[PDB]
């Protein structure tokens, strides 16, 4: 219509603003089909998200509803953001496809770490990834399932999250031990997950790597020890029972987990262990906060306060997450943001 | 130092 205009892809038709040209499926759902973009009016390339039956039933909308008001909370350019969101309808009535459109990159993580880096780049892009992690934590976002897949880079070595929680890599592997124990957690459990990604970096090898989560704890008991009782006081009884009763590992030194070989400065690598020797620390009670790692010096060489310090537009309501409404009132509240 | 330009994603 006048300012739309249709695509076929595939099975799916995309109906788009004339702006948006050069359309071609680059990955699908489930959630949604997402189709890479030239933006003619930004003279930037975009992705564009068509939601997947959001008003299927209640599921589906809140769903919708909240993945939206989650992109208004955040403002930050290590974050993905949304640069548009429209829908071809054009009232309450017959209003249902919902369009996002964010920022194309060039690639996520995987492959990039399997690659010898220099500390420049590995210090830089963990910089931003912290940046980008400190800002959703303002906001009142707890990642917790940070990984290489969910965080893309592009060739000016520029790096931005998505995902608050192609090539793909299941989490697990990166996920913190409060999380596979069922312990509970709080924004440091972000930090164990760069740990992992540090230490991949590293040596191109994933750190832990389980069939499923009781043998990624032996990964990690076997290579960073036993917990301490106190620690183990903090577990259920029934998980309490298995993990209290495994072999007992002292754990490996991080000298020998991550020796100089797998540097290229003598110094810059005793800093980049020791920020590993702090980041990859099982006890979330004893682990490294966020606002910590970015002051540590293999990281603050980069530091800017306006990168740092700058708040988030808004902070996520936690209630929303235990509210319900019908399928037509999120679709009424979903209307409303798409139209604003 | 200044901060990275380009990254190679080969």
């Amino acid at each position: 219509d006048n300012q739309f205009y249709s695509v076929e892809v595939g099975d799916s038709t995309f109906t788009v603003l004339k702006r948006y040209q050069n359309l071609k499926p680059i990955g699908s759902g489930a959630q949604g089909i997402v189709c890479a973009a030239y933006d003619a009016v930004l003279d930037r390339n975009v992705a564009i998200k068509k939601l997947s039956r959001p008003f299927q039933n209640q599921t589906h909308a809140k769903r919708a509803y909240r993945e939206l008001v989650l992109m208004k909370c955040v403002n930050h350019k290590n974050i993905i953001s949304l640069l548009n969101v429209f829908t071809p309808q054009k009232t309450l009535e017959e209003f249902q496809d919902v369009y996002l459109v964010m920022e194309l990159m060039d690639a996520n993580l995987c492959q990039v770490i399997q690659m010898e880096l220099d500390h420049e780049r590995m210090s830089y892009l963990l910089y931003q990834m912290l940046c980008g992690i400190k800002h959703l934590h303002s906001a009142g976002i707890i990642h917790r399932d940070l990984k290489p897949s969910n965080i893309v880079v592009k060739s000016d070595c520029t790096l931005k999250i998505l995902d608050f929680g192609t090539p793909y890599v299941v989490t697990r592997y990166y996920r913190a031990p409060e999380v596979i124990l069922g312990m509970g957690y709080k924004e440091n459990v972000d930090i164990w997950s760069v740990g992992c990604i540090m230490g991949e970096m590293v040596r191109h090898k994933i750190l832990f790597p389980g069939r499923d989560y009781i043998d990624q704890w032996n990964k990690v008991i076997e290579q960073l020890g036993t917990p301490c009782p106190e620690f183990m006081k903090k577990l259920q009884p029934t998980v309490r029972n298995y993990v209290e009763n495994r072999p007992k590992y002292a754990g490996l030194t991080f000298p020998k987990l991550f020796p100089d070989s797998l540097f290229p400065n003598k110094l810059k690598a005793s800093q980049a262990r020791d920020l590993l020797s702090k980041m990859l620390v099982i006890d979330p009670a004893k682990r490294i906060s966020v606002d910590d790692a970015l002051q540590h010096p293999y990281i603050n060489v980069w530091y800017d306060p306006a990168e740092v310090e700058a708040p988030p537009p808004q902070i996520y309501d936690k209630q929303l997450d235990e509210r319900e409404h019908t399928i037509e009132e999120w679709k009424e509240l979903i209307y409303k943001e798409v139209m604003n | 130092p200044k901060r990275p330009t380009t990254l190679n994603l080969f």
